[PDB]
Formats: C-alpha cells, sequence, structure tokens
C-alpha cells in the first residue's frame, strides 16, 4: 500500500522444553552383578578321607 | 573405568573456563586469562597499577 509493504504477523510457539545432550562415559564395571553372584556360589566339595576306610 | 573417570575431570575443568571465555566474548569484554598481556607492558612503559586500568 503506497510505497510501504506490509507483512503478516508471526505466530509464536507457546512453550519450549529443554533436553540437553549428556556425555556417555560407558563404564563397564556397573551392571556386572552377575559375576559377583557367581563368585558367591563357589561350592567347594571336600569328602572326609578315612571315614570310609 | 577409573582410568576414564580420571581424564573426565580435565574435560570438566576445560569446559568451565571455555564457558567463561564465551560469556566474556559475548559481553564485549576481554578474558585476560586466555591472553598474555605481558608484551605490551614493555612496549609502552607503564606501572603495574596503571596496567590494571
Ligand atoms: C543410559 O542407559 C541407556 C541404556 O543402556 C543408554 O542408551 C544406550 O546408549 C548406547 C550408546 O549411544 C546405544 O548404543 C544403545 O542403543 C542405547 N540403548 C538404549 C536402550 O537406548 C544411555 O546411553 C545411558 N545414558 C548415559 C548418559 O550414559
Amino acid at each position: 500500500c503506497f510505497g510501504v509493504t506490509f507483512k503478516k504477523p508471526l505466530v509464536a510457539e507457546e512453550k519450549t522444553s529443554l533436553e540437553p545432550q549428556l556425555p556417555h562415559l560407558q563404564l563397564r564395571l556397573p551392571h556386572l552383578v552377575g559375576i559377583i553372584a557367581k563368585i558367591k556360589g563357589i561350592k567347594i566339595e571336600v569328602t572326609s578321607s578315612g571315614e570310609s576306610i | 573405568d577409573i582410568s576414564i573417570m580420571e581424564g573426565m575431570f580435565a574435560v570438566q575443568h576445560v569446559h568451565t573456563h571455555l564457558n567463561h571465555l564465551r560469556t566474556m566474548l559475548m559481553e564485549r569484554r576481554i578474558d585476560w586469562t586466555y591472553m598474555s598481556s605481558s608484551w605490551l607492558q614493555t612496549q609502552l612503559q607503564k606501572s603495574d597499577d596503571e596496567m590494571k586500568v
């Protein structure tokens, strides 16, 4: 209109959510509980010698 | 795992200083921790207190 140009109003997103990126250390000692559980049940068997004889 | 977590501390230490430098640069100031500033005290002879200004 005349010399000036008119532009439409811009709609705005109401909310934003922040989810930052985190470094991944990738440690291996955690989630190894099964090995500890296996260590718990060694179960060495010893039979008395001389009771039979 | 301990070998990794020992080196992670240096990464965090560098991250803090780099963030401070970014803030100073966005703020139109100078971070004198990252710059020497010892060469220009001899080129133009000024006192220690006059260099702080
Ligand atoms: C939290 O644990 C999950 C599951 O172990 C990790 O997600 C895995 O990440 C690796 C590396 O990018 C991928 O290869 C796997 O496919 C992912 N698995 C799943 C189920 O998503 C996640 O990385 C861990 N978070 C941190 C910060 O270490």
